[PDB]
């Protein structure tokens, strides 16, 4: 058996001992056991089949990736959304957009805007400063 | 016996002292405004065999007598350092701290822990309700005050998790 | 003055303190979650580096523009900031040290361009004056690949495309719990980096379908990574500075109380005074 | 004056007021039942020569001693108002018991921040007692704030020196227990009598690394150092 | 006497659920100036938008202030309160504006305003 | 608080707004008219219903002034339309 | 008598501005004391490094308290402070220490002072 890694950028999604695995390889679909030689492709989305060792299977989704073999060990540089030309330049035109026009997104930290607005309503106006004669 | 009002008494004594023109104290108190509950609230008193033979002149032999006292005291704004509500608690065995916020709330009776509590403690418990009983006060005073610092913290731990919805559960 | 507003406010200084203490919790717990975030991006990054080192400068090289110290005639930043203020000096440091080297940089007569992640630092930009020519902000405690696509690839783009010479990742490094050293780095052109592939003339890939096609492709992923992480860093950074400045201000209120109740002591004390005395002297 | 009779017997006597915050407000009601004006804070205008006439009979006379123990209630949570600000005047010493310390189970309950007497000083006490004193004094104040990093950022983020400081805190806090003749009823242990040196001494060793290969609980409760190793010999 | 076995469990009820209601909207309006109105869930919007209603509601043009308003004043009687709150807090009213509400009087005349405008 | 009690209306100046450079030191909110409207001219009793609420709302609005960069862009136009008026 | 008809709209002018911003610094300082200088605006700072280069610069060295300082007594004419002032205001004087306010006449002296530190 051969040894398994299907990272994304983000966060780690299978490591573990495989028997085979087959995957939709750019150019054609492919399939990979142990002691392959060394290759290098892209893949396109789609699945992609595992055996666990022992012979228990499972599928993963994948929105594309690059495979790398070496003898003993296996990794798909996963990735985390679909990937291309025309998507990436939507999303790069939208982030021209939004500097251009001065769009400001708020975040979704509902704490520390709750907190924040107790805390500046808190502060006001005790003028301790006056009251407490601190020099500072 | 139940004081409805002590601090409705110590009213009237501060009228009719200044209405003798006796010289005043702090918050124009008369000057015995403590030796006033004082010797009232010490008349509450358990007492032995002993003192109920030679007083009843033996009428009455194994028993010991008592009288429990509760007084009622008004603390305006939740102000427990008040010139009376403090000169009682200093005489009492105790006090049961009847809070607002949680009355409105309607939690009633409104015990707020923690700050009330009792110096003969579970001497006077029964033995089934001091086992049982033995954690709850604590419990329910981390409790009130983890709910305080969740108010701000949303994805608590699931150890702190289980500790708010039992105290929850509780109150 | 008065005892009664004096009171009024010592319950104001204490609860604040107690939001405070709560702030300080919670940051610490979003650090720990952070640096869990943070550490599960090594792997990627650093496979895909090997990969890069043998492909284009072990034991064969291509000519890819991104590999190869062209001249500058102007420069690009991508700035890394908050969302959330509290965080303490952190952004400011951060833009102090940028503006120092952009300022550099334009003495030698060369332009420099910004893209901004966070929206701290596109107020602040906005401000000053400097050019931005995307952003994105808002995305909070849950930073994600996805969205930062876009003005990497702007920036990209812009190189390749012969506007930018060099690409600079403006950011804080979480080095420690208690310390952050904002920190400017380069990642394009490549820097160089050690273990040449001198122990891999043992093996060359089955490229598929070509190997200039495949460099082309991991550089971008490799930039877009290392932005992702720089993002990550920075977002650690930001509860670790945030945790250490409530704590500074719980114990600014804890100390302010305690002079907050001098005062007051000293208010009770004259009123109990001037009225006993009113009520004595004023009777016959 | 029950105890001024035993001084002048020759013997040394200690003398317990249970409050003497209440004496001086029985003098305040006195006083004002008698029509004086009021003075401070409501307060008599004799309070300080009150209060001096009665502190004043107890002192160190050739021939016999009177110590005086005395519960001071602090109104208002106030140590300006004019009674304690009287009575404070007066104390050598202050010891305070917290709660904390004992929810902690350790006993006598005692305070080792907080409490304070104005023999500390080289020249009354030795340079050997004070320096021990101030050198305890220190670790438990360090790890006073040690204790709340701990509980926000867990123990695996202090220094290899600093859980040492911990560890050591800790075993010092420990032997500050002590098993009374008056306890036994509560727990059995025959009480101790610790003589000065032997303090010193105890504290002198934990404080420097010695007694660092034996565990915490085996200061708890002990007594003595010669017994705290003792102790530990057989957990 | 604000209790069920004097007022009703109806008006108890009511009177309850608007006083929760406030204290809700309360909760939220810092949030609001904080994060911008489209954070919120879209039942939370549904409390803000009851919550404003309410609380325009409550108001009541009186005829003796008829001298400083102009307005002529009304009288509403507990029937017609404890039907008009009950409804707006359980929906019957989202298709109208806020201004409908305010110093309207009964329910009907939210209704007869929301016409108008 | 004799004359406070006796009279029809109060215009309380306060030295913080007269330093602050605000002259009149007029403090509406605590300020305030029974009489009202009635001893108005038409036109200023029309005009006049809206700064109230302008200053009432900017009024509560006011303690986010030191945290006005995290603000919303419906409560900064509200707390600039205050500040403005003022 | 400091009204723009008894004293020149310049000198009154500048007065009031001294007053506004020493008035804005002590708004600041109970945020500035609670959580720190850096949670302030960016052009609050500005006010903040202003109104304490003022506060210094309002010192001066008199004749008479040669015995408790040495340094010599100084006399500034207010031709010559009205214009130092404005000078602190605008920000002409924006890049130096604070410590070269500190006990000296015009503001000639507080620039020669900030060669020495």
């Amino acid at each position: 058996t051969y040894h398994l890694d299907v990272v994304s950028a983000e966060q780690q999604m299978f490591s573990g001992l495989v028997e085979k695995i087959q995957v939709t390889g750019s150019e054609g679909e492919l399939g990979i056991y142990p002691g392959h030689a060394p290759l290098l492709t892209a893949i396109k989305p789609g699945m992609i089949r595992i055996v666990k060792q022992h012979g228990h299977e499972e599928f993963i989704y994948l929105s594309g990736g690059i495979l790398e073999v070496q003898p003993g060990n296996v990794t798909v540089l996963a990735d985390t959304a679909i990937r291309g030309q025309d998507l990436d330049e939507a999303r790069a035109m939208e982030a021209k957009r939004k500097a251009e026009e001065h769009i400001s997104s708020s975040h979704g930290d509902v704490d520390y805007a709750q907190a924040s607005a107790e805390l500046a309503k808190a502060i006001a106006q005790l003028r301790v400063i006056e009251l407490t004669k601190k020099a500072m | 016996i139940i004081y409805d009002d002590l601090s409705k008494q110590a009213v009237a004594y501060r009228q009719i002292s200044l209405l003798l023109r006796r010289p005043p104290g702090r918050e124009a108190f008369p000057g015995d405004v403590f030796y006033l509950h004082s010797r009232l609230l010490e008349r509450a008193a358990r007492v032995n065999a002993e003192y109920v033979e030679a007083f009843t002149k033996g009428e009455v032999k194994g028993k010991t007598g008592s009288l429990t006292a509760l007084p009622i005291i008004e603390t305006q704004a939740g102000d427990v350092s008040a010139f009376v509500p403090t000169n009682v608690i200093s005489i009492t065995d105790g006090q049961i701290f009847l809070e607002t916020n949680l009355f409105n709330a309607g939690i009633r009776p409104a015990v707020n822990p923690g700050i009330s509590v009792s110096r003969v403690g579970g001497a006077a418990q029964t033995k089934i309700m001091k086992k049982l009983s033995g954690g709850i006060r604590t419990a329910l005073a981390q409790y009130r005050e983890l709910a305080a610092f969740s108010q701000f913290a949303s994805d608590l731990d699931d150890a702190t998790r289980k500790q708010l919805d039992h105290g929850q559960k509780v109150t | 003055a008065g005892a009664k507003d004096i009171r009024s406010k010592i319950a104001s200084v204490q609860n604040t303190q107690k939001i405070t203490k709560a702030m300080e919790m919670v940051a610490a717990s979003k650090m720990r979650k952070s640096q869990d975030r943070m550490a599960a991006s090594r792997p990627y990054a650093e496979t895909m580096r090997k990969v890069i080192g043998h492909l284009a400068h072990g034991n064969l090289e291509y000519k890819h523009p991104y590999l190869e110290d062209r001249d500058v005639k102007r420069v690009g930043y991508l700035v890394v900031s908050t969302d959330r203020g509290l965080a303490g000096g952190l952004n400011i440091n951060l833009f102090k040290k940028l503006l120092a080297e952009m300022k550099t940089w334009t003495d030698k007569g060369v332009q420099a361009d910004l893209a901004m992640i966070g929206s701290k630092g596109v107020s602040f930009f906005n401000s000053v004056g400097g050019n931005v020519v995307a952003q994105v902000t808002g995305m909070g405690d849950n930073p994600s690949l996805s969205e930062l696509i876009g003005p990497v690839k702007v920036m990209l783009q812009a190189y390749d495309e012969g506007r930018l010479d060099k690409l600079y990742i403006v950011s804080n490094k979480f080095i420690n719990t208690m310390s952050q050293v904002p920190t400017i780095s380069q990642l394009l052109p490549l820097p160089a980096s050690d273990d040449d592939d001198l122990k891999h003339k043992s093996w060359d890939y089955l490229y598929e379908p070509d190997p200039k096609a495949l460099l082309d492709t991991l550089l971008r992923r490799y930039v877009e990574s290392q932005v992702y992480q720089g993002v990550v860093e920075n977002l650690a950074s930001e509860q670790a500075a945030r945790m250490v400045a409530m704590k500074a201000a719980t114990d600014n209120g804890g100390s302010l109380i305690k002079e907050l109740q001098l005062v007051y002591n000293k208010a009770r004390q004259a009123s109990i005074t001037q009225e006993l005395t009113e009520i004595v002297s004023g009777a016959a | 004056t029950m105890a001024e009779k035993f001084r002048d017997e020759g013997r040394d006597v200690l003398l317990f007021v249970d409050n003497i915050y209440r004496y001086t407000l029985a003098g305040t009601e006195v006083s004002a039942l008698l029509g004086r004006m009021p003075s401070a804070v409501g307060y008599q205008p004799t309070l300080a020569e009150e209060m001096g006439v009665l502190q004043e009979r107890i002192t160190s006379t050739k021939t016999g001693s009177i110590t005086s123990v005395q519960a001071v209630y602090v109104p208002a949570d106030d140590l300006t108002d004019p009674s304690p600000a009287t009575t404070f005047a007066h104390l050598d010493a202050t010891v305070v018991l917290s709660r904390q310390i004992a929810s902690l189970g350790i006993y006598p309950a005692v305070d080792p921040l907080d409490s304070t007497s104005r023999q500390l000083d080289p020249l009354v006490v030795g340079q050997e007692h004070y320096d021990t004193a101030r050198g305890v004094q220190s670790i438990l104040q360090r790890y006073q704030e040690l204790k709340d990093i701990i509980a926000i950022l867990g123990m695996d983020e202090l220094s290899e020196e600093d859980k040492l400081v911990v560890a050591r805190a800790r075993k010092i806090q420990r032997f500050l227990s002590q098993p009374f003749f008056v306890a036994e009823v509560f727990t059995g242990s025959p009480g101790k009598y610790v003589s000065l040196k032997d303090t010193i001494r105890g504290f002198k060793g934990i404080m420097e690394g010695e007694y660092d290969h034996l565990p915490e609980q085996a200061f708890y409760m002990v007594g003595s150092i010669e017994e705290a190793v003792e102790k530990a010999k057989k957990l």
